[PDB]
């Protein structure tokens, strides 16, 4: 009977091993990176083979996992189901490459495992939408009949120095994502529009405080307070 | 005397074991009439 | 086998109508969702509009939102696109994309380059 | 594309070589196999506790 | 009673060391200097059963410098009807509040042993919330068996009091120590309340040595401070008596703490509110769900000893303030039960999980 | 042109094979096994839960013994139980966390894990110094590796997303044969008891058998609605069984070449995500969406029990070598022994 004394030995001792990983692994919040097509989302990494890339970062003494997905095909429909308990799925799209990313998200939406995982979306190439408009060399009417009679909403707050006409057509896009996130989900997971360029550093803050909202809700469903 | 909320089960105790007779027969209120101090 | 036979389509004045037919065979096509791309050449796959199992939800994408009819037969097992006032940049090869599961709202992989649940598209083309 | 789709062709060609035998010759092996072994299945035929170490 | 008197006609007669009305004895208690024409008041004895101490003593002195004198027989007369004017009402709504205390006390403690069972029973619903409800729901058990045994096995027998054993004394020793671990407790859950959802939300990974320090090891302090200063300065029969203010050492810290509770209900509340207000949601619907959740979360914190902590002087407004506080005191149990596990989404789903087979 | 004659003539050959296949159904299943008396009512209980694992599991393989088993996490971590005594027996860190397949060597001398890092390792589990660490990196793959198979101490079989199956020669670190002609994402694979086929289940609602020694494909069956989620063959080897997303399952023969039964059910809408065969092949365990594991009888399609034990979705599971037991895993982070 030495010997199963010494196995009960030897799996007390993984135990206190499990003891100390268990602590770590609820330490960080793990995030998964699905931008899309030509949306910038390896800029937003690289400012802060391999199937999969990590990245991780400290933002005020809170751990992140940062995951983003290359040499997988595009067939998302299988490998999508490991990322449904991350805290939050970062979802970017440059602002007809805007429709594709609209039925990207709404599936992500409607998906059976990933009902209860929110996801934090970047409207990212601001600036690139701000020439365009201006421009006029192309119309999101064509793209978007609904624009015509779509007008900006009360609750939009522009920065100094926008021109209106910018300002209803990036709200607008923002507005089509929002129609399908309150057309399902009923409380179970949440979106967060943002309105983010390439270079800004407050993206990693935008992130942080999305995931402090993102917690706080989890908490107050555990004590059927929200 | 102690008047908080978290005093009334004790208050109520000591009512009941004073004022009663150990919950059994009641007896003649004291004469409180002109021949009493 | 998951087939879906089309047809239809040809060369049509600018200004015309056409009619394609998606043929389903294979699978209970009563309870999946159908949804229709294209592929013009010198570009990939583009989304043009899907129809719920039952109909009720009917969505088309900006190009042929007042343009483009999306119904179905499910006792017939077929698919009907009508399209109506037609242009020439509306030239591409329309294939008929099945949802990969059913009693499922989402529907991924529609526009994927490699797809197994599609079919052989018929070519349309509208010049003068 | 030409390639692939020639290729598709001649695996095609492979698999309607093989010899194909009658369902109901080929699923009667099944059946033998299954009631020859029948004694010997733990998950069919209760175990006793004694014997079974998951007890 | 009889005996009390004479130690009070003692010590009167050791006191005293236009016209007014000089101090005497009138025979149940003993009255200072008093000028002419105001009413003195003092609370009744408590040497007759019959006698209300709450109750006040009226007496007039004349701007004559004399007694009031009853008309029946021009004697000094001292309005003592006042004390037991309405004594068998009182006694008859003590006996209907003992009825429902013990009946809600029971109630109590099948619903908690219950929601106990159910919760060691099921290890999938166990978290770190778990372990503090299954301690909040260990020392209310224990709080209330405890009071029950005290209300059947003490309250109606005289003769264990009059007998003054010591047994009686570490059972009401025990008894403060369960009421101090419970209300402890209390502070114990809203601090993780707080600290869940107000401040520090994230990976909130928190050490619970100091919950259980604080709620079952701070209380034996104040409780064992009471009881030297009880057994040094106001040792008496079973340690029963509420007059004494030695009471407070152990009371107080109760209500600091839940008038903490308080302040993290309110926290909560207003991030609550915060929060669906972020989402633009009704207004009705905000206010109905703020309502909801200060309801559910009142039993949880004790909230019901902080907001209603007076006793109304009049006799409806006192009477209804009495089937109130008695009915939420007797019953926040069942109540914390019945919310916290009966109505809990994750409870219910597991019990009609197993209810398969 | 040539593109379209190729079309045009691939439609004479799969008109072809179905008229082939046509004429050897001469009479199904259903029929044959009519006769036949039920299995009847069938019941199994929990007898251990192992409980340890951080994150939901996705993948478990038991031991040729028999009472050593491994399983596979996504919280990265590798841990081999003692069935017998519930103790733990190794607990192998992960590089990557994102791991969704693992597998036990017939020897046990050797452990492999695979997912989303395109890379299967294998740990030697028989190292002088103790303690467990990996042997050798196998890398190649463009997709996330689904599932891998031993056949011996120096080959392993792996399927991955890139709608290849590849076999590897260990020491070498190159693989020796690739499999192509899958146009979907490969999710499963099973070997036969003769090691010299094995079968492999995609997402194109299609399962091809595989000659290993040679490379090349040799029968393709077809019939599922939806993607394969899983694959297990029939002991005797002349045969295997199907989970698709379409809530039924399937049982194809190879000598046959056509599908013979198909299990399904009004009340089940969910997918299959883990197929498994008991000893003598009579029960089919299949795992659900649902939350459920039924047993289907393979002969009758009858259902004989549901197993209700797992809080979150089965997504693996798997019945020892001597049949005595059968382990299913869950994405609730708990395994349990069912028998």
């Amino acid at each position: 009977r030495n010997e199963e004394k010494a196995q009960r030995e030897a799996n007390k001792k993984i135990e206190k091993q499990l003891q100390k990983d268990k602590q770590v692994y609820r330490a960080t919040h793990r995030l998964l990176l699905l931008g899309a097509g030509e949306s910038g989302k390896n800029t937003i990494v690289k400012q802060m083979t391999s199937g999969i890339f990590e990245t991780k970062f400290q933002v005020d003494k809170v751990n992140f996992h940062m995951f983003d997905v290359g040499a997988q095909r595009d067939e998302r429909r299988k490998w999508i189901q490991c990322f449904n308990d991350v805290t939050a799925i970062i979802f970017v799209v440059a602002s007809n490459r805007l429709q594709a990313a609209l039925k990207l998200f709404d599936s992500i939406w409607n998906n059976k495992w990933l009902r209860d995982t929110s996801v934090i979306l970047f409207l990212n190439k601001q600036d690139l939408l701000a020439e365009k408009v201006l421009a006029g060399k192309s119309k999101i009417e064509d793209y978007f009949p609904e624009f015509a009679r779509y007008t900006t909403p009360e609750d939009a707050t522009p920065e100094p120095g926008e021109d209106p006409r910018v300002t209803r057509a990036k709200y607008f896009i923002r507005d089509e994502f929002l129609r399908i996130s309150t057309a399902s989900g009923d409380g179970r997971h949440y979106c967060y529009p943002h309105f983010t360029c390439s270079v800004d550093t407050e993206n990693i803050r935008r992130v942080f405080n999305d995931c402090r909202d993102i917690i706080q809700r989890m908490h107050l469903r555990q004590y059927e307070l929200l | 005397k102690c008047n908080t909320a978290t005093c009334a089960t004790q208050r109520l105790a000591e009512f009941l074991r004073h004022s009663s007779n150990n919950f059994g027969p009641i007896l003649p209120p004291t004469n409180v009439g002109s021949n009493t101090p | 086998q998951v087939q879906l036979q089309e047809s239809g389509g040809g060369l049509v004045q600018p200004g015309g109508s056409l009619r394609l037919s998606c043929a389903a065979s294979g699978f209970t096509f009563s309870n999946y969702k159908m949804n229709w791309v294209r592929q013009a050449p010198g570009k990939g796959l583009e989304w043009v509009s899907d129809i719920s199992q039952s109909g009720a939800s009917i969505s088309y994408t900006g190009s042929v939102k007042g343009r483009f009819t999306i119904s179905r037969d499910n006792a017939k097992n077929t698919l009907y696109l009508q399209m109506n006032s037609l242009k020439p940049e509306d030239t591409a090869v329309y294939y008929c994309a099945r949802c990969p599961a059913p009693f499922t709202r989402d529907c991924f992989d529609v526009t994927s380059t490699t797809y197994a649940y599609r079919g052989q598209g018929t070519q349309v083309t509208v010049s003068s | 594309s030409i390639a692939q789709a020639r290729k598709l062709v001649e695996q095609l060609k492979m698999e309607a070589n093989i010899d194909r035998i009658k369902v109901s010759k080929a699923a009667a092996d099944l059946m033998a196999y299954c009631e020859a072994h029948a004694k010997e299945d733990p998950l069919l035929t209760p175990v006793p506790a004694s014997e079974n170490p998951f007890r | 009673g009889r005996k009390k008197m004479m130690d009070a006609q003692y010590k009167c007669y050791d006191r005293m060391q236009g016209p007014y009305c000089n101090r005497t004895w009138d025979g149940w208690l003993c009255w200072d200097d008093t000028p002419a024409g105001v009413l003195s008041y003092q609370f009744c004895p408590d040497y007759f059963p019959d006698f209300d101490p709450s109750e006040k003593v009226t007496k007039y002195c004349d701007e004559k410098g004399v007694w009031f004198k009853h008309p029946e027989n021009n004697r000094t007369w001292s309005n003592y009807t006042m004390c037991n004017a309405f004594t068998p009402e009182k006694l008859k709504n003590a006996y209907v509040l003992y009825y429902l205390a013990i009946v809600g006390h029971s109630l109590s403690i099948f619903t908690l042993v219950i929601s106990l069972g159910i919760f060691v029973f099921f290890r999938s619903l166990g978290c770190q919330r778990v372990t503090l409800h299954k301690n909040m729901f260990l020392t209310y058990i224990l709080n209330s068996m405890i009071i029950i045994i005290h209300l059947v096995e003490v309250v109606p027998n005289g003769e264990l009091v009059r007998r003054d054993p010591v047994s009686c004394k570490i059972l009401h020793f025990f008894h403060q120590y369960m009421m101090a671990c419970n209300y402890f407790w209390m502070l114990c859950e809203g601090i993780y309340l707080h600290t869940l959802i107000v401040v520090a939300v994230f990976t909130e990974k928190q050490r619970l040595r100091w919950y259980y320090l604080l709620g079952w090891g701070f209380p034996l302090v104040p409780t064992t401070i009471h009881a030297i200063t009880r057994a040094v300065y106001f040792n008496d029969n079973c340690w029963l008596s509420v007059e004494t203010h030695l009471l407070y050492i152990i009371h107080g810290p109760v209500m600091a703490a839940l008038v903490v509770n308080f302040f993290f209900l309110l926290n909560i509340v207003r991030v609550l509110v915060t929060k669906m207000r972020e989402t633009h949601e009704a207004e009705s619907h905000m206010y109905l769900k703020a309502v909801k959740a200060t309801m559910i979360l009142v039993p949880l914190l004790g909230i019901q000893f902080v907001v209603f902590p007076w006793r109304p002087s009049n006799k409806m407004l006192g009477k209804i303030y009495d089937y109130v506080m008695h009915s939420l005191i007797h019953f926040q149990g069942f109540f914390v039960a019945t919310i916290y596990c009966f109505c809990n989404n994750e409870v219910q789903t597991t019990v009609k999980r197993q209810w398969a087979q | 042109s040539e593109l379209d004659q190729l079309r045009q003539e691939a439609e004479q050959l799969k008109n072809q094979i179905r008229d082939a296949r046509k004429a050897c159904a001469d009479a199904t299943l259903s029929q044959i096994t009519n006769n036949i008396d039920p299995v009847g009512r069938i019941q199994m209980r929990t007898r251990r839960t192992l409980r340890g694992h951080l994150a939901k599991i996705y993948a478990m393989h038991w031991g040729t013994d028999s009472r050593l088993l491994v399983s596979a996490s996504q919280d990265g971590k590798l841990i081999i139980w003692d069935s017998y005594t519930t103790n733990k027996v190794h607990a192998i860190p992960l590089r990557s966390s994102w791991v969704m397949t693992c597998a036990y060597a017939p020897s046990g001398n050797y452990v492999a894990c695979g997912g989303l890092d395109n890379i299967c390792s294998i740990y030697n589990l028989k190292t002088r110094e103790g303690n467990v660490r990996v042997s050798r990196e196998l890398a190649g793959h463009t997709g996330y590796l689904s599932c891998c198979r031993f056949l011996d101490d120096n080959q392993i079989v792996t399927s991955s997303g890139d709608t290849t199956c590849a076999l590897w020669d260990i020491e070498t670190g190159q693989q020796t044969t690739t499999f192509t002609g899958h146009t979907g994402d490969v999710m499963s694979l099973s070997l036969a008891p003769d090691t010299r086929l094995f079968v492999s289940g995609a997402c194109d609602a299609s399962a091809k058998l595989w000659d290993v020694r040679e490379g090349m494909c040799r029968q393709t069956f077809t019939g599922h609605e939806s993607d394969i989620n899983a694959i297990c063959f029939f002991p005797n080897g002349n045969a295997f069984a199907t989970g698709s997303d379409d809530a039924t399952c399937r049982l194809f023969d190879l000598r046959a070449d056509q599908e013979l039964m198909t299990y399904s059910h009004d009340n089940i809408i969910c997918g299959i995500t883990s197929v498994s065969f008991s000893k003598s092949g009579r029960l089919l365990l299949a795992g659900y969406d649902d939350f459920n594991c039924n047993v289907w009888d393979a002969l009758k399609a009858d259902r004989a029990g549901v197993l209700a034990g797992h809080d979150n979705r089965v997504s693996c599971l798997g019945v020892t070598d001597d049949g005595m037991a059968v382990a299913t895993g869950s994405w609730d982070s708990f395994l349990k022994i069912w028998n």
